[PDB]
């Protein structure tokens, strides 16, 4: 067991001010979790509109990794 | 960019209140101004704008905001100073304001209310040709989103600045008042109908109700946003209510583009 | 300067205030005709409207005085 | 009608516009095409795509021929639907041919739209 | 499909006909024809002038079935009419389409010359890592 609990530092509540508690904590939860249908499109992403030098390191360090990195 | 929940539903059932306040605030004579920040603090996030040059050039209006979270920048025209007309400093203020927003890929929404030029032998003299040429420059470079939202007048040369469909504007949109004409129909009826105008000042013809009934009837037939729709240099005319919707989706359409241009070491802005 | 002047050459369809009335930066001072809009012409600083030098018709040139706050 | 020289007569007058680009060659024609149980090119579209969705491009545009008198006939929308909208959320851009204007032929205008739609969803990816 | 990718100068001369959907295959300015040039006996038409006779004035060649006229006659001097207006070059060449109408004996000079100035070209098209050709 190694998951980062609720923790009432100080004062007790009964059960029905712990269950009051976590209801309005969890109505207040963030929503879903994280954005998991996000999906990648690179059209048009700022790197593709710069000029590059035609010697330029930017080519590879900016623009290649900016299209290969996952 | 910032976090917001997006409203489900048309552009049509998510208009507010502070949506319907626009299908008013053009008055019904053309020749009445309207401050331009009712427009531009209603189609921002809550209202939020951070104008830039709030000081300079008065009859151009150029900021900062978010729609829906995305910051953008704003270039209006303001029908309460010099009554909108482009001239030297509002040119050079809206040019560089867009190529700052084009440097670091910030969409831009342009509010379009512009009678022409300023007319005048010190803009000749001080350079409106070269100076002006940089607004065309910047807004014709930039390949961020661009969207248009043409309120009342849009003619001549500054209907060419002010973010025309063929300088490379994405989305354009025309509110019902629209007025998108080569010139004022005064002007273009003195012209179209010169040889009818000197015929009945031979005859000894009521001269200038004839030339108000011809005015009248250009007014009616051309001076509206319909002929530049008919040719798609508009894309939808629009309720005012509706311009929050239509830009916000445009915007979020328009996130990623992909622009050809031919190759160039720089380009040579006039300066 | 405390100078309200006429932004250009028009014709003053509207006067806004009287002599002897206090303004407020951005209150109305004159409607002016000029490129076909009915231009405001608005007071740029606090204080009281002295020495209004307009009326209506008054087809003033650019940089005329209308009034000094 | 509201005196057209108003704004908000020229607002009665633009959804008077857009309530023409419904049925831009008479009721009649769109009667005929549900007697043969087909649907409309805007009802193809507003099927397809997500509820609601759908922006439109274009929709009043007209004609510019004046051949053996097409000038007497100028439907709004030049008989092609274009614009955008999602599919499962994910945006796409549409067309969508009205075989009831001319049978459906190309024309200038009506291919200046479906080039425009080509070219945003090239421009947007 | 091959016409509309290749990138290399292409060069166009007309010689008679360029009829309908074939005119769009045989190297037409919008599928990105270089130079367009056409020969005075050039015909650019979207059909042949029978057919498009047969379909612009019919319910007038049926009234005049109906009126009991010589319709076959009426027929062929609306084919006639339509050959001479329309059948031809010029109506491309108002629009652009052809870059210029030349005698054909200028054709060698107007190809040597139109290949020396397209000998380098840009084209900018988007990326892609293959098209996908009809096969
Ligand atoms: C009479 O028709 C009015 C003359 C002024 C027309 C306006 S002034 C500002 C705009 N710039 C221009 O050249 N014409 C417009």
């Amino acid at each position: 067991d190694h998951e980062a609990h609720i923790k009432v530092l100080r004062g007790e509540p009964t059960p029905e001010e712990m269950a009051a508690l976590m209801a309005v904590l969890a109505s207040a939860g963030g929503g879903p979790a994280e954005p998991v249908k996000k999906e990648r499109n690179m059209w048009g992403h700022p790197v593709d509109k710069l000029r590059y030098s035609v010697f330029s390191w930017q080519r590879v360090t900016l623009l290649e990794r900016t299209h290969m990195r996952r | 960019l910032y976090p917001v929940a997006i409203p489900e539903g048309s552009i049509e059932e998510t208009l507010t209140d502070e949506d319907l306040e626009l299908d008013t605030l053009i008055p019904d004579s053309p020749n009445q101004p309207y401050d331009m920040h009712e427009v531009i603090t209603r189609i921002l996030d809550d209202d939020e704008f951070l104008e830039v040059q709030a000081g300079y050039a008065g009859n151009i209006v150029v900021g900062f905001g978010r729609v829906e979270g995305r910051p953008v920048g704003i270039v209006a025209n303001q029908p309460t100073q010099f009554a909108g007309c482009l001239d030297i400093n509002a040119s050079e203020k809206a040019a560089r304001f867009i190529r700052t927003c084009d440097c670091f890929n910030i969409p831009i929404v342009l509010l379009v209310d512009v009678p022409g030029f300023l007319p005048g032998t010190d803009q000749e003299y001080n350079g409106i040709i070269r100076r002006g040429a940089k607004l065309l420059y910047a807004y014709g470079e930039a390949t961020v989103a661009k969207v248009t939202v043409i309120t009342r007048k849009s003619y001549g040369g500054a209907y060419c600045v002010m973010g025309s469909k063929d300088m490379g504007a994405d989305v354009v949109v025309a509110w019902p008042t629209a007025q998108i004409a080569v010139m004022g129909a005064s002007g273009a009826v003195g012209f179209v109908y010169r040889q009818q105008l000197k015929e009945a000042a031979k005859n000894g013809e009521d001269v200038d109700a004839l030339r108000l009934e011809l005015q009248q009837t250009y007014e009616d037939t051309l001076v509206n946003p319909y002929i530049a729709a008919e040719r798609g240099y508009v894309d939808a005319v629009i309720p005012p209510s509706h311009t929050r919707g239509y830009v916000a989706n445009a915007l979020r359409l328009l996130e990623r583009k992909i622009v050809q241009m031919p190759p160039k070491k720089h380009g040579n802005i006039p300066l | 300067g405390d100078a309200v002047t006429a932004p250009m050459q028009g014709t003053v369809v509207k006067v806004a205030v009287e002599e002897g009335q206090e303004v407020s930066a951005g209150d109305l001072v004159v409607v002016l005709e000029a490129m076909k809009m009915e231009n405001p012409v608005t007071a740029h600083k606090d204080g009281t409207i002295t020495g209004l030098a307009v009326e209506a018709g008054a087809a003033i040139t650019q940089g005329t005085v209308i009034a000094e706050i | 009608q509201v005196d057209i020289h108003t704004t908000a007569g020229k607002l009665a007058d633009l959804k008077r516009r857009t309530e023409e680009t419904l049925h831009p060659v008479g009721e009649a024609a769109v009667d005929k095409v549900h007697a043969k149980g087909k649907l409309t090119a805007r009802e193809r579209i507003l099927a397809l795509l997500d509820e609601g969705s759908f922006v439109e491009l274009d929709a009043l545009a007209k004609h510019r021929s004046t051949n053996f008198g097409l000038e007497k006939n100028r439907p709004l929308g030049d008989g092609v639907i274009t614009g955008y909208g999602t599919i499962d959320g994910r945006d796409v851009c549409i067309f969508s041919q009205d075989a009831t204007v001319f049978g459906g032929s190309l024309g200038e205008v009506y291919g200046e739209k479906i080039v425009k739609v080509q070219e945003l969803a090239i421009k947007t990816g």
